[PDB]
RNA sequence: UAUCCACUUCUUAGAGGGACUAUCGGUUUCAAGCCGAUGGAAGUUUGAGGCAAUAACAGGUCUGUGAUGCCCUUAGACGUUCUGGGCCGCACGCGCGCUACACUGACGGAGCCAGCGAGUCUAACCUUGGCCGAGAGGUCUUGGUAAUCUUGUGAAACUCCGUCGUGCUGGGGAUAGAGCAUUGUAAUUAUUGCUCUUCAACGAGGAAUUCCUAGUAAGCGCAAGUCAUCAGCUUGCGUUG
């Protein structure tokens, strides 16, 4: 965290706690969908997310995205980390979690 | 050849030199002790070796220990070593030097698993 | 308002003085130091293979410094080797007696460890005077 | 430290003691390469010889070449002693040898067929394992 | 006679002992000083209780750290714990009640088990 | 003249008190010089157990435990006072020992 | 002897242990309460506590040095 | 081996005292141990 | 390990305290109770197991007793010994685990933190310290019959500084050979430890499935039992969390 906060730093970027907590609003799940049971065909249900949940599996989408992408390639957990984070902290559709977080919510809009 | 050394010299010498170019294993197994029967069994062994016909096989010799290591006082002889059932007549050669005894001596016969045949045929009857 | 190796970080302490005793090359070198492992339960040798003897002396020496005596087993769990056992997994194992034997016999042969009345190896006034010696130009390094 | 680079004079793939070697990687990790060197045996041979091992081994001369391989056949003669080698006290001739390449396989075949003409159960055991998984 | 004040301070089977006398103001905790801990990153955790009331406070206590049991991280609890301990102490016996009243308002505005131990012991196996 | 450490080891704590403050009280009514009773930590013993002595179930345990309390107080007596108290201190659950030397 | 303390304490837990199962089943019809134990360093005493004690002590101790004998011989005594 | 009931199953060998566990578990409190906690 | 003095702040043996769901607010015939908030060391019955009385067990033996039904009364070894083999043998299925598929990492140096324990007599346990040996270890002595010595068990994971760059690689360590040591009377079907070499499959695992709500999962080592030698077996402890 303090070597990411460190390239944020050096990311010409000169708020990187504001970076952390705008990646944290912007990649908000907004509308997800659930599992109800319907009879055997179970289709699925507009349901929206609990603001503790939501940072919940914001925090976790942000660093599952950075594992995988830390994950077989030289680039560190920092560097990676730093790009997810600065790519969702402004929507750019390049990161895994605003690229999860847009599937979720056309999946949500699909099941109305 | 055993260290290097020409086998009608390594024939003529004591048990101690053997020590002497051995590996640790018989050192180790020298360094505690033996037991009084295999004085006795050597004893019957050059027995049997001096009553053997000149260019021919002398007498077997019916071992039954299978930890002893091998040492060449009996180059020549011909022994049979009980596995637990029945005899294997081994003779001895000089290149056979420091093993023991009772891995000339197998334990079972093999696990055969190519027998399609045999297996099918035996199973428990159902009626 | 004294100057000690109990004010001075481990590591620069440790490559001073391995830096000292580089230039000055007054101790006792064996033809085994390019050879020996660490200990048993190291697999590669050291890097620093002309110069790990005398990190190791400026780490027995600032060890001696720190306590009243230390012994061999002592140093041996010091230096703490982990096996990478096979398949057979991490323990923790004794290092080798014969490295800290020739750095603490080529130590009291210069003259700053000495060997305890109480059985172990203690620091010498010699010792006491070239540590805290070298612990001052340690902080005269950073001024 | 510093960078040095030189103007080509670097040699890809190599080839000494009549085994392939490449010159990318470090000395002691091409000399993995051969049969019969592995790590630690290499990391000694090299630091006999004074040879910098932060180094690789694309700029490797042909006369550290020749002094690693005046290393190889007797290493006893340069205070690489005994515990080291391979062939350690062999009942052949009662000498110690560091085994090569193109002889790690003849040394494995001699014990085998030694297995074989002595009649131990090491040696049946072995080849009716190979003649019975191998049909 | 030297004035001296003597509180402890524990976290997780790791007790310190903070020995707060009056000098010329000086921090060693075993032997070493605040500037070399042995983890890097807490020794912001240790400078936590030097930096909540102000650094004026220490020019003329010197405090003697010593730490047993535990870990690493749970020393560096125990040992800032006796120190904030030991502080408010050495204020509240000696100097007045008020200074001590303020610096136990900075203590619980950042970090209130600085002053109280950890309610987390472990737990029983539940047979 | 001698000194006489005499140490206390009972896994009952009441039996182990009485006796205690008897020989602390009979110590001092006639100007002995002595040491009070130090008090050495209380052993706890534990010793693991199956519920399932038959093969039927899940496999779970349980706990056996002891305590094991430890006294020693410190006298300087003479020799007929030292064999007296030994004749009479001598009491079921408490176990005293009697140390000659001081070395 | 010289046993080390904790197996000291329960070696003389069995011991008693093993001299009241041995009491309660050989003298069931003698009124057997309890015993008591007393190690002097001469000797060893047993205090047998049994309410019907004209049976124990027999003709010319008889009895008496016939379970001396049995505490004797299993226990490995001089 | 355990010189109760001819057990030459389920010993325990601690402190040279070889009895089988299931004539432990009804002997304990004869010797000391008592079930506490 | 006594130069004296003070103390138990931490360690500990105790006597007491404290908690009784205390107080408040909802809910409830507004009756016993339940839930949320504050204070409290502790406010899910703060958390856990043992103990009864009762009706049911052809369950197991006691080397208990009654001219008790059964078969021979013995050339049967159901009694003794001696050696040698095993129980580990391998197309395989099932299950409990260990190590990995890597760069939050492998390697080399330095920093270095614990607790539950345990330990020898008419024997040889835990072992300090010094010499030798690459090591395994050997050897010479000493301490502890134990809060005293091992031991502050200076444990490991971890922390930093350097090497490695995504390449079945320097990840991985299966298999196998050679030598040296230790225990055992005896080590081959290799007891175990050390040195070199061999570097096999294995690029986050389908159908399905196990365990778990706070010092708890998980990673990590250490101690105790099995112990003559080794654990990947079990129970605990501690570190990070
Ligand atoms: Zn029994």
């Amino acid at each position: 965290i303090k070597h990411t906060l460190d390239i944020i730093n050096v990311l010409t970027d000169q708020n990187p706690i504001q970076v952390v907590v705008d990646a944290i609003t912007n990649t908000g799940p907004r509308e997800d969908t659930t599992r109800v049971g319907g009879g055997g065909a179970a289709r699925r249900q507009a349901v929206d997310v609990s603001p503790l949940r939501r940072v919940n599996q914001a925090i976790a989408l942000l660093t599952i995205g950075a594992r995988e992408a830390a994950f077989r390639n030289i680039k560190t957990i920092a560097e990676t980390l730093a790009e997810e984070l600065i790519n969702a902290a402004k929507g750019s559709s390049t990161s895994y979690a605003i690229k999860k977080k847009d599937e979720l919510e056309r999946v949500a809009k699909s099941n109305r | 050849s055993y260290r290097g050394v020409d086998l009608e010299k390594l024939l003529e010498m004591s048990t101690e030199d053997f020590v002497k170019l051995a590996p640790a294993r018989v050192r180790r197994r020298f360094a505690r002790g033996m037991t009084s029967k295999p004085a006795g069994f050597m004893k019957k062994l050059r027995a049997a070796k001096l009553a053997a016909p000149e260019n021919e096989k002398p007498a077997p010799v019916r071992t039954h220990m299978r930890n002893m290591i091998i040492v060449p006082e009996m180059i020549g002889s011909v022994v049979g070593i009980y596995n637990g059932k029945a005899f294997n007549q081994v003779e001895i050669r000089p290149e056979m030097l420091g093993h023991y005894l009772g891995e000339f001596s197998i334990t079972y016969t093999p696990v055969r698993h190519g027998r399609a045949g045999a297996t099918t045929s035996r199973f428990i009857p159902l009626k | 308002p004294g100057v000690s190796v109990r004010d001075v970080a481990a590591q620069d302490f440790i490559n001073a003085y391995a830096s000292f005793l580089q230039r000055q090359g007054k101790l006792e070198v064996p033809g085994y130091v390019d050879i020996v492992k660490t200990s048993s339960g190291n697999e590669m040798p050291p890097q620093d293979a002309e110069g790990w003897f005398y990190k190791r002396a400026a780490s027995v020496a600032r060890h001696i410094y720190m306590r009243k005596q230390v012994g061999v087993g002592k140093l041996n769990k010091l230096y703490g080797g982990a096996k990478s056992r096979g398949v057979r997994p991490y323990k923790h194992i004794d290092a080798s007696g014969s490295i800290n034997r020739k750095v603490l016999q080529a130590l009291e042969k210069i003259g700053i460890v000495e060997i305890s009345p109480k059985g172990g190896r203690r620091i010498s006034e010699n010792g006491q005077r070239d540590l805290d010696r070298i612990a001052a130009q340690t902080l005269e390094e950073d001024e | 430290s510093l960078v040095v680079q030189e103007q080509g004079s670097f040699q890809h793939i190599l080839r000494l003691l009549n085994t392939n070697v490449d010159g990318n990687i470090k000395i002691v990790y091409a000399l993995t390469t051969i049969k019969g060197v592995g790590r630690r045996y290499s990391n000694l041979v090299c630091k006999k010889a004074d040879v910098d091992l932060h180094k690789r081994a694309g700029e490797l001369t042909q006369e550290e070449l020749e002094r690693i391989v005046q290393i190889m056949q007797n290493p006893t003669h340069y205070k690489i002693p005994a515990w080291f080698l391979n062939r350690q006290n062999d009942i052949t001739d009662g000498k110690d040898y560091h085994t090569l390449a193109n002889n790690v396989e003849s040394k494995l075949r001699d014990d085998l067929e030694r297995l074989k003409k002595i009649r131990a159960h090491r040696g049946i055991r072995h080849f009716w394992g190979l003649r019975v998984r191998g049909q | 006679a030297v004035p001296s004040v003597q509180t402890f301070g524990k976290k997780k089977s790791a007790t310190a002992v903070a020995h707060v006398k009056a000098g010329k103001g000086l921090i060693k905790v075993n032997g070493s000083p605040i500037t070399l801990v042995e983890p890097e990153i807490l020794r912001f955790k240790v400078y936590e209780p030097l930096l909540l009331v102000g650094l004026d406070k220490f020019s003329n206590i010197d405090i003697r750290v010593r730490v047993t049991g535990g870990g690493h991280v749970s020393q560096v609890y125990a040992i800032r714990q006796a120190i904030a301990k030991g502080l408010v102490a050495y204020h509240q016996k000696y100097v007045d009640e008020q200074s001590k009243n303020e610096l136990k308002k900075a203590f619980t505005s950042y970090d209130r088990t600085l002053l109280i131990a950890d309610s987390r012991r472990p737990e029983p196996k539940k047979f | 003249i001698i000194k006489i450490r005499i140490t206390l080891t009972s896994t009952k704590v009441k039996q182990l008190e009485n006796v205690s403050s008897n020989i602390v009280k009979n110590a001092e009514q006639h100007n002995l010089v002595k040491k009070g009773p130090v008090r050495l930590p209380t052993k706890v013993l534990k010793i693991s157990t199956r519920k399932t002595p038959n093969g039927e179930g899940s496999k779970t345990w349980e706990t056996y435990e002891m305590r094991i309390h430890k006294r020693y107080i410190d006298l300087e007596a003479p020799v007929q006072i030292v064999k007296r108290i030994t004749q009479i201190t001598i009491e079921p659950g408490v176990d005293v020992e009697v140390v000659v030397a001081s070395n | 002897a010289l046993i080390s303390k904790k197996r000291k304490l329960v070696a003389d837990g069995v011991f008693y242990a093993e001299l009241n199962e041995f009491f309660t089943r050989e003298l069931a019809e003698e009124g057997y309460s309890g015993v008591e134990v007393r190690v002097t360093p001469t000797k060893t005493e047993v205090i047998i506590r049994a309410t019907r004690t004209q049976d124990v002590l027999g003709e010319n101790g008889r009895r008496i040095n016939e379970l001396t004998l049995l505490v004797q011989k299993r226990f490995k005594y001089a | 081996q355990c010189r109760v009931c001819s057990s030459h199953t389920g010993l325990i060998r601690k402190y040279g005292l070889n009895i089988c566990r299931q004539c432990f578990r009804e002997k304990a409190n004869d010797i000391g141990f008592n079930k506490f906690r």
